[PDB]
């Protein structure tokens, strides 16, 4: 046995491109629509959940998912690949972070870490790139609120806002438009159920919508009280019932 | 062309061998059926011997994984076996060092997420097989979590797997659309097993034998397979209404 | 080995080592020369146990002279000094640490100036005008802190020196031999041949 | 591609042939064993006149009584050659005594075939390997590539090799003296080099039991030369 | 295509022909066979004398596994020798620890996985042997056949070499005649029968039988060869049986 | 790890990757060595192609290896570098064990094993990068030069070249260099080693680099106008 | 054709091609022959020259003192394989006081060359090999193929022109089979069956090779002028 | 077995060339300009971002220019994954240095220590080489202002003023037409915008395409400052220059 | 604690003659105050004509001894059946020895 392949399978080609990378963001591109908006105080991510069968329960399959209490992420592309990221980054975020310094990691730099493992199975032996985009929102004390956008080839951009997959391209014109630095949270959750509708075929409503936010904190949430100076996680997962209620209003 | 051989991306950002796989699983042709009681989850699957010179006994794809998990695969035995012994010593392992019985869900997403390894990295290949783990958990309930090759996993009200999975499945869509309920209103499992085999024969358009059947159920606290006697009773009490 | 003295004057560093090397009842010799040039403008003297001396400093000889082959340029004796006490502060926590003392006598090209670091086997590195290892500053460091001046020039810093010596060879038990004495300034190392 | 450790239809092993392509190209070297000693001699072959040819050293010591010249890809020698100047002085340290000329060359041939995917591939050279013990007296070997070692009472190898060794064939006869020899490793030499030979495109060497082995100066060497000329003349 | 040079690789099929191709090893082999009694196994092979330079009863394939589990092979020999080697190690870890001897089931998989593992890289051959196996534990008698993929199931009577099918008949006709059961010597005589009438398939050269077997009973749960009178009546009967 | 063999033999014995190695020498500049009576001479090839360069700090073509022993290259730079900074370190460890600096040839050797590794070890390729290695062996007074190629073969030299057009200034010095009678000063050593270069510069200005080792660790690097009259009174003979 | 790139490779009819053409280099290897009779067990071996001026290459190895082998192929790879003989011998004695049995030495023979042809990286082994022994089941003769396939017989003869002996030792199996107690005898069968394989060349005082082991016969090579005797 | 995939990323052509290195290059040809102009009293990088967006959040953003310690910056031209993974590992060069000397690390040597990293990757590993170029801004005490560059090869060079990734032909040339040796900081500033604005893909150079630092002695005394541009003073040296 | 070492007794001593030599060694084996064996042979024929003993701890003195004899054995094999010397036997036996230095072997070699 023993893994023999020490050697890269992503290379590059005589015109210069790295063709496991390209092939992966096609994946990407053939992957469900996700999209993050940054507010002033406050940012959203928002994505369909496509059920692959109506027999199969789409709660227990959540492509909105919690890296820290402040940071959250969403994906388009391999289901699968996104899975084992978050595992990874959530580790990642304790092991060369938190149990360094005593808290969380700001936006940036569990990007910026996550990113890393992307960019090793670009180059490592004997594996190929992540078939996925990354949508990264997230608060912390000095940075405020941040959006980030990291890639198979685990570049990484800051966003105020945009959108991944099926019908990024239709969707980042949609967001120009109404996009302004004045939009409080609620207007940024309006505009990110209006550009969200436009790439939905089927049923839209809170079943088939993930959505959350980056935004104040919820002390409700933390599960103790005691301690002034923990206030509770910043992400919060929007309800069914929660995403229909502005369904009315839109 | 050898994109096609291992697991890296081809040119449509696709995965051949990850797709060659999933028609591994049908090998076998044989279809399973898992669905959810009020108390219990039954998983019924074909049971087929060809050979008169086996012995019918050891022909079997369903596993008892740990006292509260029953498994069943759809595809080749040897993958099927490979899988099998892992998810034991995956459950095993989990109740060491956690202090409690691993969940369905839970070794559903373990056995998922080396999968997607195998979708990864090139020196392993995927097991072309697909399993669907079943149980009562202590949490959710009765529950049903199945996995395939592309190392994607989802909960389930009810499933199907095999090559006349769609029939199977469409068969299950009507029935949970005039109930309007996410699981089979019944207080005995013994009738659990009733409806999934009435409703197999009916989606399939067999009859089948106490031979033709293979059985698992999950109740709170153990998983276990019915004996071709027991498949018997049952056959006998469809038949009688 | 024994006694080993530094002293800083106003242009110059001047190293003292004892020439004996004793074993058990006997002196096996009578002009052993405990230092070695690291590069043209610094010196390093050395004390300590058998072997390990001799061993620790051809070692460091031989990486500072690496570094100046390879830049083309000589270290300034702070990096070299802060080079030195990264190895024996490496070493003090190893299986078989170097038990060894040393002085680092240089030159400063850029700054002009004199510069005595004194570091022990632990790694513990200072800066001094004037300084020694083992019980050789027992005695020397009082008749220092008395009549070292900084402004002193080199002729006066070795007759401070030979004060040192002398009070060394009146009341220390063990006979060292006399001492090897060597100058380092902006023109290099030189070695005193009548002391 | 292909393993390197793979065997061709025929049962052979491809990099090993292949290696002695390289040797067929190298520069000539003739050993000729007699009951007086062993000679070796070699065909230098400078590339360029401004070349210093003293520095070609392709006659080589391994110890006091087993000598070697090489032909092939020359720079992978240096390994075999350190190999069995470590073997020989290790036998004598664990031993006392001096190495069997044949359990020398056996100890050299145990590296060859160590390559695959370890070295990577196979040595490009082969090897006379000359000496004298007191069991077998004055012995000539031919170390290859392959792992193979022949006992020889005369061999050539390089790229004159055929013709050198039918050459040999006719002349060897049991009752040569070393003078004899050193003249008749000259003369073939001479007949299959491409230059003129003289004392310095061309070397001799010998190993006796009671001088050892011992590489010939270039004005020893000479003298030898011109008494071949005048030989050869004389008939 | 290329699908067929790369073990472990997928065709577009969803098959391993790296495995299908160690099949065409197992069927150029020679025909071995096993039979299940009422209280233990029997096993037979077929052994071709390419010569009269063998020496009789000298080269022994069926193998022993413990001092319970006999098994037999077709195909590359050798294959089968590193099987078996790596079931005694198997067997030996499983008593190691757990101090009972192994049960038949509990070794099958053993073997089973083994087999799997080397359809899984490229970087290993699959198995060319399809083994036959089994013997007593305290659920009683076990036989069972695996095949170059790692599978395996339980048998009633089973057959592989290149006489299989007119084995596989031959076994067929004493799964319905005796469905009762087969008793341990009875089982013995038939096996020799088996492999005389699988002999037609390999009758260019003349043929050496082999025959083991555990019973309760007769073996006291132990795997032993089938020696002397005790052969040459198991001989007799198939030498009368074809004429 | 990577274990892959890279250097292999073909089927006519050569192995492709050591002479696609001797291309890369080719390809790069040109540099000649020159031993006179008491003194070894490098000249360099720097190529005018690239101007706006900052000629302080960019890495000179000749390379001393020990105060006594100095190292110029034809090839890729990259690879030099590694040769380099072995050859430096061995440099110290012989002086360390066997307190002696080495001799010229004891570290023509050493590089030239290096070199040779890389020919026969698995998931290498070998060095793209030819040697010409320049001394005087400790208290000494004959001059030393060799040189080393990919393959892992080396030699003494009276006089030799390599690189690009390496060919034309061979022949340039086949029939300048007289071996019974070397140049038996400094400056006409470094005269024929100009020469020989001003047969494939270009221009004399900055494209060449001239490098003279004496006895006892005494190496100096012509300036470009010490070199620039070397140049001028070269032509100006020419023009007869 | 395209399944004989490495060991690793089943054939569509499921062959390995490299064990094949690993076997083709003992037909290519000079001819050898064993046989046995109940007392004593004999090898010999037909040496094969470069030419007039080399020497012959030596065909035989002794193991132990009671058991050694002849070769036919790659000699460097019999090297191998006889020392890992010697060492498993050499066990067998240092830890249970015991003579290595020869049937049990043909099994870690095959056991070893298998590995060989199961794993990536490697290759199988190019040589063929004839071991003879004397062990407390008294004499015996193996024959071991680098496929891994070993086989005990009476006698039998491996490499080129290999035929002529085998049917020769077929039609005298019921005579040399009975040779006891008489080694001499039991050579001149071996050196008679060795000759059916003979074409143009004839057995000379340095072509040929012998080897005997015995009840009280140590196993001892004979080379050179002790051989002349029965040419 | 494993052999019949692996592509071979560390072999010469025929013609004695690194296939990938020459590659990598081709890629990096069609990345961002990056510029450095070294003066007399200090030091200047600018580099194009490559065709952003109006939603791209600049202030925040960092794809051209980074720190590796108080004195010593970098522009980066390819990959920007593969730039982070070598920039990581020179600041930690750095900070070993400076702990085991108690000094600064000399440019040069941090430098040749990431361009060996680079050139590993093309004798051994079989791994493909690092898709980027640098040019390395930085200040010791021995040399002063020095601007370096390296590229996948692990080849460098030192530059008095240099260009990397898209267009560098017609930049090398534009800059070898207007530079001169006695210039100082501030017409190196305009030199830089020039350049860029010329070779530019783009309609017109714009303050949000565009990232810019400085390496000053321009600082309080006897000390070095490394000035990394806001996207505020990006648009008024843009406006000083007379570009917009 | 545990003590790896013990002491069984004995005595040998060698003579070397003008043409011969002798080896010789009492029988008798102990531990403490107590007789092991009457007849424990203690002085062995190793082949090529050397006779060895190694007398002290018993253990050590038959590894020692089965070492050795395993050496002439490798001798033969390694280097066509050459004769050992007495005098390359000794030296041998001195890398057996110093090999476990730093454990030693507690015996005192003659042969
Ligand atoms: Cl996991």
């Amino acid at each position: 046995m023993t893994d023999r392949y020490s050697f890269s399978l992503t290379t590059f080609s005589p015109s210069g491109k790295l063709g496991q990378i390209d092939y992966a963001l096609t994946a990407v591109k053939q992957g469900v629509t996700s999209l993050g908006i940054k507010a002033t105080n406050g940012v959203v991510i928002a994505t369909e959940k496509k059920s692959s069968s109506p027999l199969a329960m789409s709660e227990t399959l959540s492509k909105v998912s919690l890296l820290t209490p402040d940071i959250g992420a969403v994906y388009s592309g391999m289901g699968p690949d996104y899975r084992v990221l978050v595992d990874k980054s959530r580790k990642v975020a304790h092991t060369s972070y938190k149990r360094i310094y005593g808290e969380y990691p700001p936006t940036k730099l569990l990007v910026s870490e996550v990113a890393k493992i992307m960019q090793e199975a670009t180059q490592s032996g004997g594996v190929r790139p992540f078939g996925v985009s990354l949508l990264i929102a997230g608060h912390d004390e000095f940075n405020g609120f941040s959006l980030y956008q990291v890639d198979p080839s685990g570049s990484y951009f800051p966003w105020k806002a945009t959108a991944i997959g099926k019908g990024s391209v239709a969707a980042k014109t949609f967001l120009e438009k109404r996009w302004n630095d004045e939009l409080e949270l609620e207007d940024a959750i309006h505009i990110a159920l209006l550009t969200l509708k436009e790439s939905v075929e089927g049923e839209f409503n809170g079943d088939t919508i993930e959505l959350a936010i980056i935004g104040d904190e919820n002390p409700d949430l933390l599960g103790y009280t005691g301690i002034p100076t923990d206030k509770g996680p910043r992400f919060r997962k929007l309800t069914s019932q929660e995403i229909n209620d502005r369904l009315e209003a839109l | 062309g050898y994109d096609r051989h291992i697991t890296i991306f081809s040119p449509e950002g696709r995965l051949y061998q990850v797709e060659y796989a999933f028609k591994a699983t049908n090998q076998t042709n044989i279809n399973s059926l898992a669905v959810r009681g009020k108390d219990c989850t039954v998983v019924i699957s074909q049971k087929k011997v060809p050979d008169k010179l086996l012995d019918p006994t050891t022909v079997s794809y369903i596993f008892c994984i740990s006292r509260t998990i029953g498994m069943v695969v759809n595809g080749p035995i040897p993958d099927a076996r490979n899988a099998a012994l892992r998810a034991k010593a995956e459950a095993a392992e989990f109740r060491y060092k956690y202090g409690y019985d691993m969940p369905c869900d839970v070794l559903a997403k373990r056995m998922a997420n080396l999968s997607q390894i195998y979708t990864q990295r090139a020196y392993m290949r995927p097991l072309g097989v697909i399993l669907t783990f079943v149980s009562v958990d202590e949490e959710l309930g009765p529950s049903i979590y199945k996995t395939d090759p592309a190392g994607y996993y989802v909960g389930y009200k009810a499933t199907a797997t095999g090559p006349k999975q769609q029939e199977i499945t469409t068969n299950l869509e009507n029935h949970f659309k005039k109930s309007k309920i996410d699981h089979i209103n019944e207080e005995s499992w013994e009738k659990v097993v009733e409806f999934a085999i009435t409703h197999m024969i009916d989606a399939l358009g067999t009859e089948f034998s106490k031979n033709d059947l293979e059985v698992g159920v999950a109740t709170k606290d153990k998983f276990f397979t019915l004996s071709a006697e027991n498949i018997e009773e049952r056959l006998v009490a469809i038949a009688e209404q | 080995m024994d006694i080993i003295l530094g002293i800083r004057v106003q242009d110059s560093v001047i190293l003292a080592s004892s020439k004996a090397v004793t074993r058990g009842i006997s002196v096996l010799k009578d002009s052993d020369d405990k230092t070695r040039q690291l590069s043209p403008h610094t010196l390093m003297s050395f004390a300590g146990e058998a072997g390990d001396t001799v061993q620790f400093a051809e070692y460091i000889q031989a990486n500072i002279q690496l570094y100046s082959i390879r830049e083309d340029y000589e270290l300034s004796p702070q990096a070299v000094s802060s080079f030195v006490r990264q190895e024996l502060a490496k070493s003090i926590r190893s299986r078989r640490p170097y038990q060894v003392n040393v002085l680092i006598g240089g030159y400063d090209k850029k700054k002009n100036k004199p510069e005595l670091y004194q570091i022990d086997y632990l790694g513990t590195k200072v800066e001094l005008p004037y300084g020694a290892h083992g019980y050789s500053g027992f005695y020397t460091f009082s008749l220092l802190d008395h009549h070292y001046r900084p402004d002193m020039t080199t002729e006066e810093g070795l007759d401070l020196l030979k004060l040192c010596v002398q009070e060394l060879e009146k009341r220390m038990p063990m006979d060292f031999k006399g001492v090897i004495v060597k100058i380092v300034d902006k023109d290099g190392i030189r070695q005193v041949d009548d002391f | 591609d292909r393993g390197v450790s793979t065997f061709s239809p025929e049962g052979r092993l491809f990099q090993v042939e292949y290696s002695l392509e390289a040797i067929k190209l190298g520069s000539t070297a003739i050993g000729i064993a007699t009951k007086e000693g062993v000679v070796l001699g070699v065909e230098k072959r400078a590339t360029s006149p401004l070349l210093e040819s003293d520095s070609i050293e392709k006659i080589v010591e391994i110890d006091r009584h087993i000598g070697c010249a090489m032909s092939g890809l020359t720079a992978d020698a240096r390994s075999m050659i350190e190999h069995a100047r470590t073997a020989a002085v290790t036998h004598n340290l664990y031993y006392d005594e001096d190495i069997n000329v044949e359990s020398l060359t056996q100890s050299v041939c145990d590296l060859a075939l160590r390559f695959g995917e370890l070295m990577s591939r196979p040595f490009g050279v082969a090897l006379l390997i000359a000496g004298h013990d007191a069991d077998d007296g004055y012995q000539l070997f031919h170390a290859e590539p392959s792992g193979t070692f022949y006992r020889y009472n005369a061999k050539a190898i390089g790229s004159g090799s055929e013709g050198a060794q039918a050459e040999l064939l006719n002349e060897w006869h049991s009752s040569l003296t070393l003078k004899e020899a050193e003249l008749l490793v000259l003369k073939i030499l001479k007949q299959v080099m491409e230059e003129k030979l003289d004392e310095n495109n061309a070397q001799l060497s010998c190993i006796t039991k009671q001088d050892g082995f011992k590489i010939y100066d270039n004005e020893k060497t000479a003298e030898l030369i011109k008494e071949l000329k005048e030989k050869e003349a004389a008939e | 295509t290329g699908y067929d040079l790369s073990n472990s690789v997928f065709s577009p099929d969803g098959r391993n022909f790296q495995v299908e191709y160690a099949v065409k090893a197992v069927e150029n082999g020679t025909t071995s066979i096993g039979i299940k009694c009422n209280d233990g196994v029997v096993f037979a092979v077929e052994k071709l004398i390419t010569s009269k330079l063998l020496v009789p009863q000298k080269n022994v394939k069926i193998q022993v596994v413990d001092r319970h589990i006999g098994c037999v092979y077709s195909g590359l020999i050798p294959d089968g020798r590193h099987l078996v080697n790596r079931g005694r190690e198997e067997a030996a870890s499983f008593k190691k620890l757990y101090k009972t001897p192994i049960p038949i089931p509990a070794f099958a998989d053993r073997l089973g996985q083994y087999v799997q593992a080397h359809t899984l890289y490229n970087s290993v051959r699959p198995f060319g042997v399809s083994t036959i196996f089994g013997g007593v534990d305290k659920n009683g008698a076990h036989l069972y056949m695996l095949e170059p993929s790692g599978s395996y199931w339980g048998y009633k009577g089973a057959a592989t070499g290149k006489g299989r099918q007119s084995a596989k008949a031959e076994l067929e006709k004493l799964v319905d005649h005796h469905p009762e059961g087969l008793s341990a010597r009875e089982a013995v005589k038939q096996a020799a029968k088996i492999i005389y009438l699988a002999h037609e398939d390999n009758k260019e050269k003349d043929f050496e039988l082999e025959i083991s077997w555990c019973s309760l009973s007769e073996t006291n749960g132990l795997h032993k060869f089938v020696k002397g009178d005790l052969l040459q009546e198991a001989i007799d009967f198939a030498q009368k049986e074809i004429n | 790890g990577y274990d892959r063999a890279l250097s292999i033999f073909s089927p006519d014995g050569h192995i492709f990757q050591v002479e696609y190695a001797l291309e890369a020498v080719k390809r790069g500049t040109c540099a000649v060595g020159v031993k006179g009576k008491n003194c070894v001479v490098l000249g360099c090839e720097r190529r005018s192609t690239l101007k706006l360069q900052d000629t302080r700090i960019t890495p000179s073509k000749v390379s001393k290896i020990d105060s006594h022993v100095v190292l110029s290259f034809s090839g890729l730079n990259a690879d030099s570098r590694i040769l380099i900074e072995k050859a430096r370190v061995e440099a110290q460890s012989h002086r360390l064990t066997l307190e002696d600096p080495v001799t010229v040839e004891y570290l023509t050797r050493y590089v030239a094993g290096v070199q040779q590794r890389y020919t026969q070890s698995g998931g290498v390729r070998p060095f793209g990068v030819s040697t010409l290695i320049a001394g005087f062996d400790p208290r000494d007074d004959e001059p030393k030069l060799y040189q080393t190629e990919p393959s892992g073969i080396y030699s003494s030299w009276s006089a030799q070249t390599i690189g690009r057009n390496s060919k034309t200034v061979r022949e340039f010095l086949e029939k300048n260099y007289d071996r019974k009678e070397p140049p038996a000063t400094v400056e006409e050593c470094v005269k024929l080693t100009v020469r020989s270069l001003l047969e494939v510069v270009q221009t004399g200005a900055k494209n060449i680099e001239i490098t003279v080792v004496k006895p006892d660790s005494d190496i100096v690097a012509l300036s470009s106008e010490e070199i620039n009259q070397y140049v001028t009174q070269i032509e100006q003979e020419k023009q007869e | 054709n395209n399944y004989d790139g490495d060991t690793v490779t089943f054939s569509p009819t499921g062959r390995l091609f490299q064990v094949e053409y690993a076997l083709e280099a003992i037909k290519q290897g000079s001819v050898t022959v064993g046989l046995r009779s109940n007392t004593h067990a004999v090898l010999v071996a037909l040496k094969r020259n470069a030419d007039e001026l080399s020497s012959y290459q030596k065909k035989i190895i002794k193991c132990d003192e009671h058991m050694g082998l002849s070769l036919a192929g790659l000699a460097p790879d019999a090297r191998v394989l006889s020392n890992y003989l010697r060492q498993q011998c050499n066990y067998s004695s240092l830890v249970f006081n015991r003579k290595l049995a020869v049937e049990r030495a043909g099994h870690l023979l095959c056991d070893k060359a298998q590995k060989n042809t199961q794993s990536y990286g490697g290759r199988p082994y190019g040589v063929g090999l004839l071991i003879i022994g004397y062990d407390k089941s008294g004499a015996h003769l193996l024959e071991f193929q680098p496929s891994g396939n070993v086989t005990e017989l009476y006698g039998t003869a491996i490499g080129a022109r290999s035929q002529g002996a085998k049917t020769y030792l077929e039609r005298t199996l019921d005579t040399f089979i009975k040779i006891d107690g008489n080694p001499d005898e039991l050579i001149k069968a071996g050196v008679e069956a060795i000759s059916q394989s003979l074409r143009d060349e004839s057995l000379t005082v340095d072509n040929l090779s012998i080897a005997i082991v015995g009840k009280d016969t140590p196993f001892t090579i004979y080379d050179g002028e002790a051989v002349a005797k029965y040419i | 077995g494993s052999r019949r995939y692996d592509s071979r990323t560390t072999i010469f052509s025929p013609e004695g060339r690194l296939y990938q290195v020459e590659y990598a290059l081709e890629s990096i040809s069609h990345a961002g300009t990056a510029i450095g102009i070294m003066a007399s009293d200090g030091i200047v990088l600018a580099a194009e971002r490559k065709v952003t967006s109006t939603l791209l959040e600049q202030d925040t953003s960092t794809e051209k220019l980074y720190k590796l310690n108080d004195k010593i910056a970098v522009a980066v031209a390819g990959l920007t994954a593969d730039a982070e993974i070598l920039i990581n590992t020179a600041r930690i060069h750095a900070q070993n240095y400076l702990k085991t000397y108690n000094e600064d690390i000399p440019v040069e040597i941090l430098v040749r220590r990431l361009s060996d990293i680079k050139q590993g990757y093309t004798q051994h590993g079989g791994l493909r080489p690092f898709g980027v170029s640098f040019i390395y801004a930085g200040y010791d005490d021995r040399y002063g202002y020095q601007l370096y560059t390296s590229n996948p090869s692990g080849n460098y060079t030192g530059w008095k003023a240099i260009s990397v990734g898209a267009n560098t032909s017609a930049a090398q040339t534009l800059l070898q037409m207007d530079y001169k040796d006695d210039m100082k900081v501030d017409d190196a500033i305009e030199l830089a915008l020039k350049t860029l604005s010329k070779t530019t893909d783009s309609s017109a150079l714009t303050y949000d395409r565009l990232e810019f630092a400085t390496i000053r002695k321009g600082a309080n005394d006897g000390e070095v400052y490394q000035k990394i541009f806001k996207p505020q003073e990006i648009k008024d040296i843009l406006v000083k220059t007379g570009i917009t | 604690q545990f003590n790896p070492y013990g002491d069984n007794g004995g005595t040998i001593l060698g003579i070397a003659g003008e043409d011969f030599a002798v080896l010789a060694g009492d029988t008798r084996n102990i531990t403490d105050y107590s007789i092991n064996s009457r007849y424990e042979p203690k002085v062995f024929d190793c082949g090529d004509n050397i006779v060895m003993s190694a007398n002290g701890f018993a253990a050590d003195g038959d590894a020692l001894v089965k070492r050795f004899k395993n050496s002439v054995k490798w001798y033969h094999f390694d280097h066509n059946d050459k004769k050992l010397s007495i005098n390359s036997a000794a030296r041998n036996i001195q890398h057996l020895l110093y090999g476990k230095r730093f454990f030693p072997y507690y015996v005192h070699t003659i042969i």
